[PDB]
């Protein structure tokens, strides 16, 4: 599994510059004509730079590429939140046909505004109770940074099993969202007095409650 | 150019994965069409491409299991990966590769440009001639111009990609349940509502709202893999609380792996 050498992670503040290196050898980057690609979660890879320095159609000027021997560099200026993605370099290895990629670099754009989570807890729907299932859905949105812990409580006591939580993922507005599920039987849902979804984030803990008596 | 991937979202372990790519808006007999994949948590991995006529080219580390054919008639290229494992579960992208080997003329070390070469040297041109001093024995040192080779490669356009899962588990369409807004679950002028897409396999699932006419405040979450081996996800949209009774909200769930589409109307609760 031969892969060009890229830094795992890089960072930069809004408006500032960042550089991403691509170290290889003389058979790859040395021969020149390195290319760069952007991969945003939930979208197909986009070609940014080719031929070391040439920009692809529709690519902003703030994206630029260079090369010094066996190491190429992607430079991104006037950084913005939308620039957070994985960036891969690539080149031909002694053959215009065969190509190798780099290990990939995740870009973290610093200085972005913080925001508290908005939590909504949904009880099991009637449709689901009819299939003899009961899932509690805790949706969390519009927070930054993308780091939360979720805890489930049943009658003011902790839940011992049945929880599955997604890793925070970016929304279209650049804030983060996350989801949590508590899978129960229709009996448990009716046995207890209330269920809570607790979302902790940057010193606040937002708790949303549901009870079958309200339904 | 449009690059559409087609094929199974699911292949059983140690069997063959067959994918097809339909190119729309290009001839298939010049532009190189290649395959690139990305396994979860791993880097882009080159697989192969087919050039003019059928000059196939693969990854040295995967050429034994890879096979790429081409049919200019139907404007389609195919990929085949044999004896697949969980490591071959990945998004497979159809792409148009631009292969090119630029050539440049040069002289050896110590030789310079000159017009002294005889015709018997067969250099194929008056300009393709080199000279490097006068040797004490051989005399005027003549030599033809050496031709270098600059390799050029990059991906011009990317298909949307097709997600392939290697598993013995069978396909299962989704069960879509409403996440209805409630008198207490509102946030003033806005109300969160959504759809729970439960117990499907394999990935992926996409969700729109009102056939795409509604996009503001929509977010479909990543899926969770449950102990049952089935996936579930939710899609939420933020709407005006005052429109719950009058405006209709329908989530359009697409699960291509099972050729299933579900439209579920989300009614407001009386609570």
């Amino acid at each position: 599994q031969a892969v060009l050498n890229q830094p795992s992670s890089v960072s930069g503040s809004l408006g500032q510059r960042v550089s991403i290196t691509c170290s290889g050898s003389s058979s790859n980057v040395g021969n020149g004509y390195v290319s760069w690609y952007q991969l945003i979660p939930g979208s197909a890879p986009r070609t940014l730079i080719y031929g070391d320095t040439s920009r692809a159609s529709g690519v902003p000027d703030r994206f630029s590429g260079s090369r010094s021997g066996n190491t190429a560099t992607l430079t991104i200026s006037s950084l913005q939140a939308e620039d957070e993605a994985d960036y891969f370099c690539a080149s031909a290895e002694d053959s215009s046909s065969n190509a190798v990629f780099g290990s990939g670099t995740t870009l973290t754009v610093l200085g972005q505004p913080k925001a508290a989570p908005s939590v909504t807890l949904f009880p099991p729907s009637s449709e689901e109770l009819q299939a003899n299932k009961a899932t509690l859905v805790c949706l969390i949105s519009d927070f930054y940074p993308g780091a939360v812990t979720v805890a489930w409580k049943a009658d003011s006591s902790p839940v011992k099993a049945g929880v599955e939580t997604t890793t925070p993922s970016k929304q279209s507005n650049n804030k983060y969202a996350a989801s949590s599920y508590l899978s129960l039987t229709p009996e448990q849902w009716k046995s207890h007095r209330s269920y809570s979804c607790q979302v902790t984030h940057e010193g606040s803990t937002v708790e949303k409650t549901v009870a079958p008596t309200e339904c | 150019v449009q690059l559409r991937e087609s094929g199974p979202s699911l292949v059983k372990p140690s069997q063959t994965l067959s994918l097809t790519c339909t190119v729309s808006g290009f001839s298939l007999n010049d532009k190189a069409v290649g395959w690139v994949r990305q396994a979860p948590g791993r880097a882009l991995e080159w697989l192969g491409s087919v050039s003019t006529g059928g000059s196939t080219t693969y990854n040295p580390g995967l050429k034994p299991r890879l096979s790429i054919t081409k049919d200019n008639s139907k404007s389609q290229i195919s990929l085949t990966v044999t004896s697949v494992t969980t490591e071959d579960s990945a998004t497979y992208y159809c792409t148009t590769v631009h292969q090119t080997t630029k050539t440049t003329k040069e002289c050896p070390e110590g030789y310079n440009w000159d017009d002294g070469c005889g015709s018997e040297l067969g250099c194929g041109g008056a300009d393709c001639c080199c000279w490097g001093g006068v040797d004490e024995y051989a005399g005027d040192l003549y030599s033809c111009c050496s031709v270098a080779h600059t390799y050029e490669w990059y991906v011009d356009a990317w298909g949307q990609g097709l997600l392939v899962t290697v598993s013995s588990a069978s396909t299962k369409g989704p069960s879509v349940f409403p996440l209805a807004p409630s008198s207490k679950s509102t946030s003033g002028g806005t109300a969160a509502l959504g759809c729970l897409v439960k117990d499907y396999f394999p990935e992926p699932v996409t969700v729109s709202w009102n056939s795409g006419a509604l996009t503001s405040g929509v977010h479909t979450f990543p899926a969770v893999l449950q102990s049952s081996g089935l996936y579930s996800l939710s899609s939420v949209v933020t709407v005006p609380s005052s429109s719950l009774g009058t405006q209709t909200y329908i989530c359009n769930v697409n699960h291509k792996p099972s050729n299933t589409k579900v439209d579920k109307k989300v009614e407001p609760k009386s609570c």
